[PDB]
């Protein structure tokens, strides 16, 4: 279950704010994505995040 | 920039901030209507901010101009990060002066040992998070292809170069991507990727601009 994976910033140096499902808190949270090599628990909005991972 | 120093207001006149509601990448002004940055910084709704020092307060020297076009290198590979370069056309031309000015493209590639100036508003902590208000600067030498390839086995292409210190402590970090690596007044690199920030034996990796000068000049002229 990719929804349970911790957020992955990646090797690139951008500071792009994305969302990831935090199963411990039971909600989608923001994190800094570096711009490349995104894993699946990485969403552009809280709505996309909840639709895909909500309640995982 | 980890381990750098405050540049001083508008002392790096070609440095730009890419903003999408907040600063997410840097870039370099190459002429009054074009900016060079990294391909991984591609995003819709980009506003380019020129003449910036403190990115959080309006100091009066700024020019905020929306991008009209964003051209990512046709061969950019999101997996290997090869050809990590992008050109952004400004909706209108910037007003150039001493606080806002373009940087020259290189006539030739720089050699190992050349000292360069790296700048940006990225994270200033290797372990932790601390984003600066003002522009930070770092002087770092270009490293040999041999050492770069030793630091990142099977990941360095002919379009990338390493710069920095093997001891760690001085490096680019999140928020610096797309920013300039200027050596002898010429734009030689674009902040691209690395392994964490300022870690020992892991210098930052930069896009080798000297390999794209022909593509840049022609692309800018036909758009
Ligand atoms: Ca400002």
């Amino acid at each position: 279950d990719f929804c349970l994976e911790p957020p992955y910033t990646g090797p690139c140096f951008a500071r792009i704010i994305r969302y990831f499902y935090n199963a411990k808190a039971g909600l989608c949270q923001t994190f800094v994505y570096g711009g490349c090599r995104a894993k699946r628990n990485n969403f552009k909005s809280a709505e996309d995040c909840l639709r895909t991972c909500g309640g995982a | 920039i980890v381990g750098g120093y405050t540049c001083g207001a508008n002392t790096v006149p070609y440095q730009v901030s890419l903003n999408s509601g907040y600063h997410f990448c840097g870039g370099s002004l190459i002429n009054s209507q074009w900016v060079v940055s990294a391909a991984h910084c591609y995003k819709s709704g980009i506003q380019v901010r020129l003449g910036e020092d403190n990115i959080n307060v309006v100091e009066g020297n700024e020019q905020f101009i929306s991008a009209s076009k964003s051209i990512v290198h046709p061969s950019y590979n999101s997996n290997t990060l090869n050809n990590d370069i992008m050109l952004i056309k400004l909706k209108s031309a910037a007003s150039l002066n001493s606080r806002v000015a373009s940087i020259s493209l290189p006539t030739s590639c720089a050699s190992a040992g050349t000292q360069c100036l790296i700048s940006g508003w990225g994270n200033t902590k290797s372990s932790g998070t601390s984003y600066p208000d003002v522009l930070k600067c770092l002087k770092a030498p270009i490293l040999s292809d041999s050492s770069c390839k030793s630091a990142y086995p099977g990941q360095i292409t002919s379009n990338m170069f390493c710069a920095g210190y093997l001891e760690g402590g001085k490096d680019s970090c999140q928020g610096d991507s797309g920013g300039p690596v200027v050596c002898s007044g010429k734009l030689q690199g674009i902040v691209s990727w690395g392994s964490g920030c300022a870690q020992k034996n892991k210098p930052g990796v930069y896009t080798k601009v000297c390999n794209y000068v022909s593509w840049i000049k022609q692309t800018i002229a036909s758009n």
